[PDB]
């Protein structure tokens, strides 16, 4: 039982920073396949709001919620980005995670993350 | 016309209701051609035996079993192999005497 | 805006012309360089929001045609109807109910809604109206002003209860039986003609007349059960109406053109058939046995 | 009611309202989906004008046809007349056995018409075939007084016309002004619209113009005339 | 009347009769001290008793008319007309020879249905007709998503599925069924509705309804399974 | 003549036995014109589907079914509303033929 073949529209950010659908070089829609389309799905899954979606209140990531106030923890912080991420339909594992917080900014960084999909 | 779901297995066998008969179908992918094949059974007699799976004809129109057509249909004519056929790029359809008859005429 | 309602009808927007219309929007968001071929990611999206506004198109000549009773059919063409409040009969056809509703020509779209409401009585199997609107008396007999039914079937109380609140007071009736009819007291007397059938016995003499050689004329009986249908159709000879040559060969000629009619015979059985006509006083009318009918091919 | 839709653009922004944050300032995916949908919601505008293009007093064409055959008055009718024929008088004058249209005339129809063919007068103008179904709401109902005819004759013709005597079985109309030749023509047609009740015979008056006579509304010396009612012969050749 | 249902402290009412009672016997029990009052009810039970008709019928009259005749007597009664699909073949036969009908309704009612071999019942004072091999119209869905317990417990022609009792479930219908086994089990979807089963309590045993279906075929006909002579 | 009972669901279904007939009604709110319509199906037969809830008229008339007629009462003639019409501000009758002639004789 192979890994089943994903396709979905592709992301990539402009100058501005903001993530925006793409036609390539030749001028059609680029696509993303089995691994980029995984990686993009799982980032537009974490970028998602709890209650945001008018069809389904249940879909999203409950940020305001957790882990956005005078609570920094990083152990629900890491609990909550990991379940997104695994949620994620195609990604088998989570192998590494590290977090950290810059004061300064009032900055929760979570970095060194690496995942592995059902495709290896 | 109904639509016959195709399980993601090399060898499989199901049983359908067509023209009041009760059918079973046993299909199983040919590797060394890359083909599918199907045996049918009327009322436990294997009256079909062997017979590849292609798209755009009736595959019983030779044999005159009184159960209609069963025939596989696709986007762009794109022959079943085993990864479309399961899929349902490629589908198998089942159509009565009197459907195909009235489409005919339409 | 030549598309959707328009003097003409609904006029539909080419499904080549949505495509034409999508793919110009995408020209100006991504550029001339944009591929929409019809195979690519853009161009199977412009197909199928394409083929979307078409079928909105699709829905728009629907609910357009839902208001024209040539294209409106079942509880929606009763709707329309109940415009005018006619009523349709059991087990009535579309093509006969609309036929109704349009008062196709009719000879007089007047007294249309007392031919239809009387159609409309249970029971009535077939009903014909006149009016005789001069100074004088016509030939048939009706006295000036004056409007004469026809019918077969139905009750009397309904019959004339209907009749009556369509022929205004101060207008006679013309007929042979006489309804007593009574609201809030008053009794006006309506006068209904109930045809006396008088059994024809036909006896037709044809000949062949092969369109080009092809297909020959059909056999004797083939021809007389559909005379005899034609004859005791909703188009069957009316009251007053004589047996004449001229009655028989439009039958005969346009049930089957290749048939020509030499020789038509009547009778009033079971007398022997004889040269017509056959005269029918208005209170008679001719009533047709599968049996009677006769057709004999002459060399 | 009242305005049953409104622009597409609103209903379009109304949608992309409910666009998720990481959308929002997307131009190329929000300008993608507008494009997509847009175009439904401006094919769905046009069915806003399937509300008033079958209003009875500003109907036209397909539309008013419609309301005719609902009403149960077609827009042609079988009749004793010579229907003009669209063609040529071989230019100056032929002989012939037809007359002749020229870009102005009611009797709209060339040789080959079906309804030409068997006899068939089909009103061409809108003007007249909607008077002839406002009148025709009359006989629906059987409004045969004369306080409900006079509004027929009003529609019909003009607000000069008027109903003149009631004889036994014969009543008299006028339109109250000279007619024109599309409206002559039309006459035939105009007394099977009009509401008069079967078994009396509608007449009309010979010089269309006022009747005189005594008493509060008619017309004197200069405008009335002499009654003289004649057959339209609506429904007869003879 | 014995109106079931879920009243949720949000949502709304899902509250209707799943049984339209007339008394059969009732009866006090003691256990411990308590009084629980055991009643049991009746089904067109006033038709199955008091219902006798007097028919005269003639040659020629077509075959449903006099389902019209019968359901008079039935209808004296208090039973109500539900919807009547008869076989093609009831639908077009006529008459050679009189039609005798002395006696009891039910009882030649069941003479009925053995010799034209179609189904009739009564629901809730109501009184349905159907063929042995069809159905009725109106579907309802049972999947993990709505209400399924266990199983869609598979079984020679269908199924027999256990959900909450939810009132729509009745004899005579559809009920299109989804899990994660059945695809392996390569059944349908689509069965017909032959027994249904209630058993629910307002405290601890939850509602529960018990639906036995026998399989629709691919010629929109049911599975009858082989009726013995 | 009865009460049929509406709840405050923007779509709803129920059964009822009118004239012994089991006659299925569904209502269904739309927004855009903020208004109810219902669908009744004789017996599992669908005849009467998207007709819009109107108050003072019967709303059967025009088809002829036999099961009497449904019609829509409130105090001051309001039209049946998202809100108004589960609230009981607007009932759904229904009225049996013999009662309505009772009545107009009356």
């Amino acid at each position: 039982m192979a890994a089943p073949s994903r396709i979905g529209l592709a992301l990539k950010k402009n100058e501005q920073g903001i993530a925006d659908i793409y036609l390539d070089a030749s001028g059609n829609l680029s696509m993303v396949q089995n691994t980029e389309a995984v990686g993009q799905h799982a980032r537009q899954r974490l970028m998602t709001y709890l209650g945001e979606w008018f069809l389904n209140k249940n879909v999203g990531v409950p940020w305001l919620r957790d882990l956005l106030g005078k609570g920094y923890d990083p152990v629900l912080a890491e609990a909550v980005i990991k379940a997104e991420i695994l949620s994620t339909d195609g990604v088998t594992e989570i192998t590494s995670f590290s977090i950290r917080f810059d004061q300064g900014r009032r900055a929760l960084e979570a970095f060194d993350i690496e995942v592995t999909t059902e495709y290896d | 016309m109904i639509e016959l779901e195709v399980l993601d297995e090399s060898k499989q066998k199901f049983s359908v209701i067509l023209n009041d008969r009760r059918v079973t179908i046993e299909l199983w992918y040919n590797t060394t051609n890359d083909r599918w094949s199907f045996s049918l059974a009327l009322d436990g007699d294997n009256v079909v035996t062997g017979r590849r799976l292609v798209t755009g004809v009736d595959l019983l129109a030779p044999f005159g079993l009184g159960i209609g057509a069963l025939f596989l249909l696709s986007e762009n004519g794109e022959p079943p192999t085993r990864a479309n056929l399961p899929l349902g790029l490629v589908k198998l359809y089942h159509a009565t005497q009197e459907e195909i008859d009235a489409a005919i005429s339409a | 805006m030549t598309y959707g309602v328009q003097p003409t009808g609904y006029v539909k927007k080419p499904l080549a012309v949505h495509l034409a219309e999508i793919e110009a929007s995408m020209v100006d968001l991504f550029g001339p360089g944009v591929i929409q071929t019809e195979q690519s990611p853009l161009g199977q999206l412009n197909g199928l929001y394409a083929d979307l506004s078409y079928d909105l198109d699709e829905r728009g000549e629907d609910l357009y045609q839902s208001f024209d009773p040539e294209q409106a059919e079942g509880s929606r063409l009763d709707i329309l109807a109940r415009y005018r409040l006619l009523s349709r009969r059991a087990g009535e056809s579309d093509e006969s109910f609309r036929r109704a509703i349009t008062n196709v020509d009719r000879a007089r779209i007047d007294l249309s809604d007392l031919s239809t409401a009387l159609s409309a009585i249970n029971g009535v199997s077939w009903s014909r109206v006149y009016v005789n609107e001069d100074a004088t008396t016509d030939a048939d007999g009706i006295p000036p002003n004056t409007v004469s039914v026809a019918v077969i079937g139905g009750d009397d109380d309904e019959v004339a209860q209907l009749v009556r609140r369509y022929v205004v007071p101060g207008v006679g009736m013309y007929g042979n039986t006489t309804i007593e009819t009574t609201i809030g007291g008053f009794c006006r007397r309506i006068r209904v003609i109930r045809p006396v059938l008088i059994p024809t016995s036909v006896e037709i003499d044809v000949q062949s007349r092969p369109l080009k050689n092809g297909c020959p004329p059909p056999s004797v009986n083939a021809m007389a059960a559909g005379l005899y249908t034609e004859l005791t159709g909703p188009d069957r000879p009316g009251n007053g109406e004589d047996g004449t040559v001229y009655l028989f060969r439009k039958i005969m000629e346009r049930l089957y053109p290749n048939v020509e009619v030499v020789d038509v015979r009547l009778s009033q059985a079971p007398a022997a058939p004889t040269t017509p006509p056959l005269v029918m006083s208005f209170f008679q009318m001719m009533s047709f046995n599968a049996d009677d009918i006769l057709v004999e091919i002459v060399p | 009611m009242s305005n049953l839709c409104a622009d597409p653009e609103a209903l379009v922004e109304a949608r992309i309202d409910e666009v998720l944050t990481q959308y929002r300032e997307s131009p190329y995916l929000l300008n993608l989906i507008r494009a997509y949908l847009s175009k439904l919601a401006e094919t769905s505008m046009s069915y806003c004008d399937m509300v008033e293009k079958f209003d009875l007093d500003t109907a036209v064409g397909d539309q008013l046809t419609i309301i005719g055959r609902i009403l149960g008055f077609p827009r042609c009718h079988c009749v004793c007349d010579t229907i003009p024929v669209v063609g040529y008088d071989c230019g100056g004058s032929y002989a012939g056995s037809y007359q002749l249209a020229g870009y102005c005339e009611p009797g709209s129809s060339w040789i080959h018409c079906s309804p030409y063919g068997n006899s068939e007068l089909c009103v061409d103008e809108d003007e007249i075939y909607r008077s002839l179904l406002k009148a025709r709401r009359y006989q629906m109902l059987g409004l045969y007084d004369i306080e409900s005819l006079h509004e027929a004759l009003q529609i019909v013709w003009g607000e000069d016309a008027m109903v003149a005597e009631t004889k036994v079985g014969q009543v008299v109309v006028t339109p109250g002004r000279s007619l024109t030749a599309t409206e002559t023509r039309y006459l035939p047609i105009v007394f099977r619209a009009l509401p008069i009740a079967p078994g009396i015979k509608g007449m009309i008056h010979i010089d269309q113009g006022p009747i005189a006579g005594y008493g509060d509304g008619w017309a004197g010396y200069c405008g009335g005339d002499w009654l003289c009612p004649v057959d339209p012969h609506a429904y007869t050749c003879s | 009347m014995l109106e079931v249902g879920y009243t949720p402290p949000g949502g709304g009412n899902n509250i209707g009769i799943i049984a339209k009672g007339k008394i059969r016997d009732y009866q006090h029990d003691r256990e411990g001290g308590d009084i629980i009052s055991t009643v049991s009810c009746g089904d067109g039970d006033k038709a199955y008793r008091r219902a006798t008709i007097s028919k005269t019928i003639p040659k020629g009259t077509p075959l449903t008319e006099v389902v019209d005749e019968i359901h008079k007597e039935m209808k004296k009664e208090g039973i109500a007309k539900g919807e009547w699909s008869f076989p093609d073949k009831v639908k077009n036969t006529q008459l050679k020879r009189p039609y005798s009908m002395c006696g009891s309704c039910t009882r030649e009612l069941d003479t009925l249905g053995r010799s034209h071999g179609f189904y009739w019942n009564i629901q809730n004072e109501t009184m349905e007709i159907i063929p042995g091999n069809g159905h009725l119209p109106g579907s309802l869905l049972i999947t993990p998503d709505t209400g399924l317990i266990g199983t869609p417990t598979i079984t020679d022609n269908g199924i027999k599925v256990k959900a909450l009792i939810n009132p729509e479930a009745r004899p005579n219908r559809m009920m299109k069924v989804k899990s994660q086994v059945l695809k392996m089990n390569r059944k349908g979807e689509d069965y017909r509705i032959s027994e249904v089963s209630f058993n629910g309590d307002n405290q601890e045993g939850d509602w529960i309804m018990t639906l036995t279906g026998e399989a629709i075929g691919g010629d929109k006909k049911v599975d009858e399974g082989k009726k013995a002579k």
